[PDB]
């Protein structure tokens, strides 16, 4: 089947960077946005940013922009995000999802943006703790 | 013949006068006629022509369905004389799904941009045949005016952007000679945000006024020197703010250096030009969509960020009807230089579902310095009964 | 920039019985609204699009409602499995695309 | 190139002989052509061109429904090469539901007028751009020529009235050069009404020739000083009168000074000129319908009022066939200035409910010194076959 | 006016940039085109133009039936502006199944070749008139280049041939001046079949690529002397040879004096040219059916018969779309002579049996010393919706 698969969980100290991964069962990066949500602990959903997987336009969330970017390859059908100068509060279960939408407009932008199918969710912990 | 240089000064404005109208949409239902959208109006020194970028088909046929989507391999740039519409027999100058032209004193420059989004190509076409070629320095949807290029003493200038649409973006100015590329500048100042700018000649230099996507809704100006490549951007100070969405007159403000943060995602193309401290411009008459269209001066608007005193408004196109991209280009008079502006007038797709296909009709206004009445100008096609 | 507002925050009733759950735009979204649900320790999952469309793993149970700025959700004789954390999401034409605080849904047993 | 100045003496003619036709209703039952009203011919220094206020529609569309009306926001002036039919790629020169056009011996000049009918603005158009523009005076339809304008030494004339049709309006001669107003005249003498007038060159001044839809059913006549604007105005003074309803030739009179009050209400475009004092005119064939069009000689009918003596009638529609307004245009030849007219051939609404549309073809005479024959050259589309 | 000479250098080609497309056969769907076979692009000393055979019919038309048969007495030489489709306003300039065209300096100058099979005449046609011909020498299709040919001093040059496809034939390098025949060279050195010669100027003398039906899948060249009408001729040398069909290129071999006898039979019309010691050239993607189509360059291709060494590979249409012929052209800039080239984009029977007819689209690609990205621009029509 079709569905996203995961990196495991991470501990990371604060002021480092971390790495999270997703990859399509199927083989199937057809040019549907990857996009990436994250859910603190007793909180509810925020949407960090995304990727097309085949024509390769990037987008961010204005909290996350100077601190996330992403990138992605159909050899390994797996996109890649990267969340750097972490702290304490970014201690969250960080998911990829696959969007609706699968062209942009320079004048217009998106279209059915909303998440049809969701991977399993990555726990990352910032902590100096071993 | 010798190149243009602008050196005259700009005419005592009053207000807008009618001067062209096309009816694409209404000759369509009844004749071949070619689906475009993003048109624009410029002018050699003897006449006034239109262009627009065709969606390679004609109206009432089978490849006119989903032409919705703003790049293909098969967009063109069109060209005709001024009030001629875009029937079978028009001329495609080159393959392109943004563009810009001009015309020198000479010869036409046109800048053509196509290929893939993540690595596309603008071509430099001058005097029928092809220049000068560049390609996407940030990989990211490279584009361009979807107006005129101006140039003085036989040096074009032309502002490019290449990036993201809702974050950081590169924006650079090309310095063009008889389609060489001679120079490049980078874009300096507090303009934070740049695309599909509307410029206009203000000898000694070239000024623009442009479209804020990522977070003002006050619109960025770019000053552009010719002699020394230097470059330097701020916002329209006016408190009535140009850009869709905004803001209502009640509640909305402007700031002279940075993006307001009222409304600041999304836009859409505008013009707006200085008159000594007050300024002229043009809106939708909706603060959240693209209908109807108006155009007044603010008193001191172009130097006091706190003025909201405006006079000599004029409905074009009344609240119950759409509009779309609007921009200004300028004409050399007996004594002094006119600003005229066009008016895109969209149809179709996603908004009016009766039909499949998407596709515009245009209006144009100059500059008066002598008394007008009023009006309004619509598309007037009936969707309800045309060809789906 | 677009604020979406929840409510009840909080709902409990019977199983056997109707439960109806509200969302609000800060501006018109002109239909473009979801619905999903997240049952305890489970990632979330789509249950509504468009306001007005179901996804394949619900049945007629679940019905959408409303248009532009307020929006509504209805869930037909309560069960068991009902027992979860639901939320609404805009996307009209630009980012960002904000949810909903969410409505936690906890059954009245015996 | 130098201005136009028309000095020459007025060729001798004997009659008129055949120099064109269009056939536009036949051709559209099988072809895109432009629905129009309101026709005209003018010339420049080397060829004839063709203009038409067009309903912004082709014929076998759904937007040529109800064409009746004589103000939209749509109707724009075409223009083409006479003999050129009104085909998708002719270009629309202003926007417009009246005009006048004229061409100075170095560029074309558009007078076009559009707007509400309570606030109209006219717009001078001249070499291509727009030049001037000036508002309703009287905020009643604004209103002129519907045929070309006279131009000499580069000053252009028109004649432009505002306010009632049924009573007191108030009409104004507006002195042009290179598109900017330079003088206005108020209407003076003893013309009561002024409308839709027919104007000719006759050196050192011009002269023209009116429709009055309030009291006359003889003609009102304008001379125009172009040295010192001065105006003055009469009537014709022929028995045989050329308005629209009128009296029979049996019972018909007229007076050198003021309105008959015979059938005055309500009128058609026509024309009329002086040869010695004789008088040329063409004229209806029908006295209360717009049916057939007949020419001929009076004489002593340009200076004596109680003249019924003609002589070189010609028919050029006969009494069974629809007709039209119709006016006169000036050639220059190689030692003498020649004079020509054209017929608006009507057909469809309201007369002919066999279709839901409204349009006209044309036909042109020439002044001729030689000899001529006999015929007839009506529209000749069969409406009981092509589209509805 | 002078005559050309192309004395300039050759320009520093680092790749190729779009120009122009034409979108035919999607515009054909809705609208009057002609049918055609076998375009190609020549320019004058200002602009540039467009030729193509026409089949004598347009796409939507009973006639447009069998057109795939390419000789018929119907058809005939189109020629427009590069950019303008063949719409039922384009000019026919000759009778013709086969045909060549150039600009001296002072007028174009066509070849027509029409008539029995076996007894055909070529017309030479200069300046608007015919000024000679001449018939058939060994009875069996006489035939030219498909393409422009190339003029120097005001001395045109073009390639025939007649006999046979599978076995030798007599080729003949006429020498014209405005029209008139003044000489005839007989094929001369190793080239052992010469067929549809794609031609550029090559300062003094003229320089040709060939098809060959009979032996190579490695390409002919002519070298041509102006001065002293001798003949000289060769194969491309490269290891990655230019034919279809062919050997893949990890089998493929060449010869420089010989045809190299791998899959030697059948062939396309083709381009290459040199560049110092390597060569610039466009083919297939595929080894054995005309799809797709893509150019490089390689390293001592011209010089060393053993190099497989390619760099600069650019894909023009993807490998599963349809492609045709293809030929260079010459555009003369302000310091160097750029090289340019065209393809074909044949669509309908006999592969394509949705539909009755074949027809063809064109695009167009020009020589840059500047940068480029990628892309793909295939034909783009829907056979499976348009007219039968
Ligand atoms: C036929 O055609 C012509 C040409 O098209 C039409 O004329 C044009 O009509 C429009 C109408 O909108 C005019 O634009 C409007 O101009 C006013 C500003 O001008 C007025 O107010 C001035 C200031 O008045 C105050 O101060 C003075 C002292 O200085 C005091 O005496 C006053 O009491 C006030 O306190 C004043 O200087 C102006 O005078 C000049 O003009 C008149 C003629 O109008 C002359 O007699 C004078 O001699 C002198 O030359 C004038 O009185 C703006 O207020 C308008 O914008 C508001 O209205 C819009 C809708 O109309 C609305 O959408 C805007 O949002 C805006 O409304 C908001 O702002 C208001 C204050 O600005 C608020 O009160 C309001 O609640 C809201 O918040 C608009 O810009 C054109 O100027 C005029 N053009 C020309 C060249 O004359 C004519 O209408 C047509 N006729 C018909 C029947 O079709
Ligand atoms: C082929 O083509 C040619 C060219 O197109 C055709 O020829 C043209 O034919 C028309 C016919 O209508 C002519 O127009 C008409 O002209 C007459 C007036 O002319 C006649 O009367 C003149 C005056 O006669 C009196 O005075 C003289 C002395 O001066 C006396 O001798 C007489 O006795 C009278 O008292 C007279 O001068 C004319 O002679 C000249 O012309 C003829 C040719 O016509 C020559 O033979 C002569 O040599 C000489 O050169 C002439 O006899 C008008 O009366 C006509 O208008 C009336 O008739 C119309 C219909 O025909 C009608 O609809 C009008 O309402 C009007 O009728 C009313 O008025 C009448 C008086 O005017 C009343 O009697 C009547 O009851 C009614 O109340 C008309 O204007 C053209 O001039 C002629 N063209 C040319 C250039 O020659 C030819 O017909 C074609 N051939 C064929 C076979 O079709
Ligand atoms: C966006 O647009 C741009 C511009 O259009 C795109 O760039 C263009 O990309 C194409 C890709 O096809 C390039 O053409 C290809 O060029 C190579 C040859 O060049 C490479 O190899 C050179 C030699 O390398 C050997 O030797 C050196 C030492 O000298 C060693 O270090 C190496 O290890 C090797 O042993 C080398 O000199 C070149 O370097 C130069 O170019 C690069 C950029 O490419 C620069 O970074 C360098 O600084 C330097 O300037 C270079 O690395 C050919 O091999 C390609 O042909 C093969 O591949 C085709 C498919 O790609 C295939 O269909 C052909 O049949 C052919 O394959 C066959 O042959 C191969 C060997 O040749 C075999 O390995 C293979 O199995 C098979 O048998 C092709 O010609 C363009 O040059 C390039 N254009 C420009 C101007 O830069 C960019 O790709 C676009 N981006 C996106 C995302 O779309
Ligand atoms: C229309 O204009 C002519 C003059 O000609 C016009 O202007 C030229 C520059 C060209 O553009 C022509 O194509 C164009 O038609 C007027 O005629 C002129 O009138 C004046 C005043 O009566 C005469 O002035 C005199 O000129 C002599 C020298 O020639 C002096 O010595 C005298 O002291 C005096 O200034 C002039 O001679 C005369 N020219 C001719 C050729 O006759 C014409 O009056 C005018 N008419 C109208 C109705 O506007
Ligand atoms: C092509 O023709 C040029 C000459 O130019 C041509 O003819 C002109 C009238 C125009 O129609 C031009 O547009 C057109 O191109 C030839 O150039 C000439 O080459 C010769 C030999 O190298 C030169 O000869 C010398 O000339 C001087 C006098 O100028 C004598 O004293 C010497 O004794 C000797 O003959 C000649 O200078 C040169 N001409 C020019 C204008 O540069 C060219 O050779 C020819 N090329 C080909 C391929 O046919
Ligand atoms: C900008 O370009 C314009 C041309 O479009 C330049 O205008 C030209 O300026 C010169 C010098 O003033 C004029 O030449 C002189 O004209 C007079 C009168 O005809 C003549 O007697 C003299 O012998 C001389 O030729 C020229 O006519 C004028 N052209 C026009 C159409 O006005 C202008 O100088 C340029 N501006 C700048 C700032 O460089
Ligand atoms: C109205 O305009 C016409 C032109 O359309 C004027 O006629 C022209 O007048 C000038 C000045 O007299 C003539 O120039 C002279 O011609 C003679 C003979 O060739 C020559 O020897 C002189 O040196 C001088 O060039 C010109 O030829 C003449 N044109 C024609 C066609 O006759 C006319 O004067 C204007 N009328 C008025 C009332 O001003
Ligand atoms: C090939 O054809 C071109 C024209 O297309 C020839 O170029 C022209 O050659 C002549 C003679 O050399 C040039 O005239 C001279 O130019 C100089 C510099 O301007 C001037 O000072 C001299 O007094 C003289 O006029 C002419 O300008 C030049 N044209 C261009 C556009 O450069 C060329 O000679 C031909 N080549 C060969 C090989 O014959
Ligand atoms: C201009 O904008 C303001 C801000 O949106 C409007 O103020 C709100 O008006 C609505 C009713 O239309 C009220 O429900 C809100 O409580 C108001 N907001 C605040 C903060 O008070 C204002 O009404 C708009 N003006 C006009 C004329 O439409
Ligand atoms: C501004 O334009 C908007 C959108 O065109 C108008 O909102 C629509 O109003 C109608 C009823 O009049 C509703 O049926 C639509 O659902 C609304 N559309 C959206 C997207 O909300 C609005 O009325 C206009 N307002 C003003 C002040 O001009
Ligand atoms: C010209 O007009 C007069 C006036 O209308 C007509 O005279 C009338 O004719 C009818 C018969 O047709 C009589 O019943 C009336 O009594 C007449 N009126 C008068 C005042 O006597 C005359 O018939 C017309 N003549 C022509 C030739 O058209
Ligand atoms: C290139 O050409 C050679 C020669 O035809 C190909 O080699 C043959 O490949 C087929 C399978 O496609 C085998 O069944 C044959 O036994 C091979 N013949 C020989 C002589 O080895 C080769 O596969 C081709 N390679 C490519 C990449 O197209
Ligand atoms: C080269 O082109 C040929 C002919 O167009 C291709 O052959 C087709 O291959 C598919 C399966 O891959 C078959 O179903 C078709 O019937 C074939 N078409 C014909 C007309 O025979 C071939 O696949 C291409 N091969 C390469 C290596 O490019
Ligand atoms: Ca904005
Ligand atoms: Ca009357
Ligand atoms: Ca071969």
């Amino acid at each position: 089947q079709v569905h996203l698969v995961q990196s495991g969980a991470e501990v990371k100290e604060p002021g480092s960077s971390v790495t999270v991964s997703c990859k399509a069962s199927g083989g199937s990066f057809n040019n549907q946005a990857i996009s990436w949500v994250r859910q603190a602990p007793g909180q509810g959903l925020e949407w960090m940013g995304g990727i097309f997987p085949i024509s390769g336009t990037p987008t961010s969330a204005q909290r996350f922009q100077g601190r996330v970017t992403f990138t992605a390859d159909e050899s390994t059908t797996t996109v890649y995000m990267d969340l750097s100068s972490l702290r304490s509060d970014d201690t969250a279960v960080y998911y990829c999802a696959r969007a609706g939408s699968d062209y942009f407009n320079r004048d217009l932008g998106w279209e059915n943006y909303y998440f049809a199918s969701w991977g399993q969710g990555t726990l990352v912990t910032v902590s100096s703790a071993s | 013949a010798e190149y243009r240089n602008w050196s005259k000064p700009q005419c005592d404005i009053t207000g807008f006068a009618p001067f062209s109208k096309d009816n694409s949409i209404r000759l369509s239902a009844g004749g071949d006629i070619w689906v475009t959208r993003e048109p624009y109006v410029s002018c050699d020194p003897d006449k006034c022509y239109q262009f627009a970028l065709g969606q390679g088909t004609t109206l009432n046929n089978v490849h006119s369905n989903n032409t919705v989507r703003d790049r293909t391999p098969y967009r063109t740039l069109l060209m005709n004389e001024l009030g001629v519409p875009f029937h079978l027999g028009t001329k495609q100058v080159c393959i392109a799904w943004s563009s810009s032209s001009c015309h020198d004193g000479k010869a036409w420059l046109h800048v053509c941009i196509t290929g893939d989004d993540k690595n596309a190509t603008a071509s430099f076409i001058y005097n029928g045949r092809l220049v000068d070629s560049v390609v996407s320095w940030s990989k990211e949807i490279l584009r361009t005016q979807e107006s005129e290029c101006v140039c003085i003493n036989g040096t074009c200038t032309v502002v490019m952007t290449d990036g993201s649409a809702s974050g950081k973006a590169d924006t650079k100015i090309l310095f063009i000679e008889e389609g060489k590329i001679v120079h490049t500048s980078t874009l300096s100042g507090s303009a934070q945000h740049v695309e599909e700018c509307s410029c206009y000649p203000r000898y000694p230099g070239v000024r623009c006024v442009c479209r804020d996507n990522w977070k003002g809704s006050n619109r960025p100006i770019v000053d552009i020197n010719i002699k020394d490549h230097s470059i330097v951007s701020s916002y329209v100070c006016s408190g009535l703010v140009g850009d869709t969405p905004r803001k209502n007159d009640s509640s909305s403000s402007s700031h002279c250096l940075d993006p307001n943060n009222e409304e600041g995602g999304h836009g859409v193309k505008g013009w707006a030009f200085d008159d000594g401290n007050d300024v002229w411009m043009g809106r939708t008459i909706n603060e959240t969509s693209r209908l109807g269209y108006e155009t007044f001066k603010v008193i001191e608007g172009w130097s006091n960020p706190k003025s909201k005193l405006q006079i000599n408004r004029q409905v074009i196109v009344d609240r119950g009807n759409r509009s779309g991209y609007s921009g200004i280009f300028s004409v050399e008079g007996k004594s002094c230089i006119n600003r005229c502006f066009y008016v895109e007038l969209i149809r179709g797709r996603k908004e009016e579902t009766e039909v499949l296909w998407t596709s515009n009709s245009i209006v144009v206004f100059c500059g008066t310095s002598g008394t007008y009445g009023t009006g309004s100008w619509p598309d007037g096609a009936d969707l309800n009964l045309m060809p789906i | 920039e677009i604020v979406m507002t929840q409510s009840p925050a909080t709902l409990s009733l019977s199983s056997g019985e109707r439960a109806t759950l509200s969302c609000r735009a800060s501006r018109s979204v002109s239909s473009n609204l979801a619905w999903y649900q997240q049952k305890p320790g489970q990632a979330p999952r789509l249950l509504i699009y468009d306001a007005s469309t179901r996804a394949t793993g619900f049945s007629a149970r679940f019905a959408g409602s409303g248009s532009g700025t307020e929006f509504t959700l209805t869930i037909s004789s309560l069960q068991s499995e009902d027992s979860a954390i639901y939320y609404c999401q805009q996307y009209n034409n630009w980012p960002p695309w904000t949810f909903g605080q969410g409505t936690k849904v906890e059954i009245k047993r015996t």
